[PDB]
């Protein structure tokens, strides 16, 4: 008899270019007339849901509620009221959702580590690992592009941000891309794209290939 | 893989070659190897480049459902059947996927 | 006899991080009562010209039509009507702008050309070039950066777009950032960041170093 | 009815070596023998008409005439007074124009930057860029001279001069020439020719090919 | 450098089965595929759950501990100019190859 609400994540803001607000119904009976009201904190109702979902087999009845505003309107710290009233949940619903001001703001450092030589010696799939250090807002969107076009999200597996031990406020996250060994040995792009608020252009890139790790093996001098 | 599919031959004939289209929206091209340089040279690409010798006589076509990039040489002025190369990516030389003499 | 409008540019959109719906009429009369109604295409007049300038018909509107709309579909999406009644106009001059939609979206291709050898030999200065060729809708926004620090716009100036010869629709642009030769001879990242609508995630940078051409595997030197 | 004065440009006085004063009339329809009267300051420069057309798409075509004087006369700085007499205009008149004097002369510095390695990697086309800096009668005429003589003007594109970042008076321009990769790869010299006032004898030539970057003394080749 | 050449000539309809020797020291195995002039055999299948893209779905592995053999079967076996299909054990792939196999 409780309906959760989710504030949008910066990943979704970058992905869809537009801020979206959602309430998900949970633990209700199966019904059809469930309706949801999305309003701003000032009281003016924003555009409400469209094409609400159907019931849930696991008795956790779920419905779709959508509120669409730009990135700036959500950036304005606009609290929204989420109201649900129907027979299944007779009590009126009210929700308070915000974005935690007072946070720190550091630029993430993105280091792109090539696979270990042991991985290549297996001649099996090798893991490249964008390691994204010290970013305080703890909301980052790591992505991978090969040949200029992003790869499928199934191929790589970025982790959830965790605090960095040396500095409390800062965090870190790692993204692993498992790609074929033959693909790695043939000079590839393999770029890692990190999207974060503290970044100047809000998006940064790094590139690694077989050539980056190759050191200068010959120092020819030509004394004369 | 060297499935040179067409050594077809006519002064005014048209040869159509099917080409592997990976679909990750990458630049896909028809390339031609030159003996003197030793490096393959682009003749057709998703980027609208048409080689000097083949101005207007070659066309490209896309089928995502069939995953085919067809290259059509409509007038073969019987110039040297080259060892042509399908490839993808922004590196023409090392990005080749298949050969098509 | 129409109300000129200055649509925000993707350069203005990216630098400002917001849209500034503007119908300050270049070439009109501003005697008095020149109301700008920043109406939407649905007839909802949202915020109109707030903070509008003075009543001066210097053969143009001194008074502004500028506002602050919301980007996402509030720049793109639909169109925005500006209905201007004058103190001498019974029929208010009205105009809607859909940010000239309908163009062909191409991704820019960016090449960083390092300073010429003769320029380095003169040792007076050096000019790094950021050639941006192949774009579709012609409105790119180029900035330079150094180790993640956005360089001041004073020291780099970028040409406006101009019809590429080989490809009719595509455009090209130059952003040259002029350093110091003693800055170039020591390693400095000097990244070029291009913000364009058609790029993957609208941004892509490419850096150049004094050691960017040098072959890596062998450090040839001449001792005399 | 509308009087226009088009002064000779340095490009014209370089290409034809004969300065060509221009005056034009607009807002009038073409009756017959369309022209503009011609005089110099002393009135001796009475010349003949050219560019006869029947009508504009709106049947109000601008009458065209031309006059010729010695090339050094325009650079002399004296005012030149061309009359304006045509059958359509109600009343003839005269206008005076001259080269704007008192303008610092700084010698152009010309550099040729070869296409980036990535552009050659695409193996589609290659842009050789002629960068002209530090010139300020705000005029430059750049053309491309390869294999002895002049390439078609469609191939190269020269940007309008744009005021420099550091040096206030001194400007810059860029002229890109797009040629197929095989000629570059082959070896082909492409000259760039900056005709300008502040130049010693008005013309400067620069040459770049595939072998300019390579060092001549040492030749290190890595073999596998 | 033992060199069985199975040479199954079924082409599209063929289903090649090759039995390579097996140490039985619980070490991982692999079926190398000498990659086009690299020299580094790429693994088609192994004790590790990796199967190549090209040989996916059709390549299967079966064990014979008592017979000291490992049987790799390419069921579909659709033509792909088969080079030395070495089978070998060990964490290292190119060095650990034992039996070459030509198809
Ligand atoms: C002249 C030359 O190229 N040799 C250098 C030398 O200057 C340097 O001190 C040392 C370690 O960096 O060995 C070589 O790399
Ligand atoms: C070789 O390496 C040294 C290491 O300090 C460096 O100073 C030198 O510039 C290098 N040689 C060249 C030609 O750059
Ligand atoms: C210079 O080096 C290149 C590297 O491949 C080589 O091909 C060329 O022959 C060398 N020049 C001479 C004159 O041998």
């Amino acid at each position: 008899i409780r309906v959760f609400a989710i504030p949008p994540s910066f990943a979704s803001i970058f992905l869809t270019k537009s801020t979206k607000l959602t309430c998900l119904v949970t633990d209700l009976t199966t019904y059809d007339s469930v309706t949801i009201s999305w309003t701003r904190q000032n009281g003016e109702a924003v555009k409400t849901h469209t094409n609400i979902s159907e019931s849930h087999p696991n008795a956790t009845f779920s419905a779709v509620g959508e509120a669409s505003i730009c990135e700036d309107d959500w950036n304005s710290g606009e609290r929204f009221t989420c109201t649900v009233t129907h027979t299944d949940l007779p009590s009126p619903l009210k929700q308070t959702i915000s974005r935690p001001k007072g946070v720190a703001l550091h630029r993430p450092d993105v280091y792109l580590l090539p696979p270990a030589r042991e991985q290549l010696n297996l001649r099996e799939s090798a893991t490249i690992t964008c390691l994204v250090t010290g970013f305080s807002p703890a909301d980052v969107f790591v992505q991978w592009m090969q040949r200029g076009q992003p790869l499928s999200p199934e191929k790589y597996v970025t982790s959830a941000p965790m605090p960095e031990p040396q500095a409390p406020g800062r965090y870190f996250a790692h993204s692993i891309l498992t790609v074929s060994e033959e693909e790695w040995n043939t000079g590839e792009t393999y770029t890692c794209v990190v999207a974060h608020e503290a970044l100047p252009n809000r998006v940064t890139e790094r590139t690694v290939d077989k050539s980056t790790g190759k050191p200068t093996l010959y120092n020819v001098s030509l004394v004369m | 893989i060297l499935p040179e599919v067409k050594v077809e031959g006519e002064l005014g004939g048209s040869v159509t070659i099917k080409c592997p289209l990976p679909e990750m929206h990458v630049r896909i091209y028809l390339c031609r190897e030159m003996a003197g340089s030793g490096t393959c040279g682009t003749v057709v690409s998703t980027t609208n480049f048409i080689k000097a010798e083949y101005k207007g006589r070659v066309t490209l076509k896309q089928y995502p459902r069939k995953n085919l990039f067809l290259v059509e040489v409509t007038q073969l002025t019987e110039s040297d059947s080259g060892v042509y190369a399908c490839g993808a990516g922004m590196n023409t030389d090392r990005g080749k996927t298949q050969k098509v003499t």
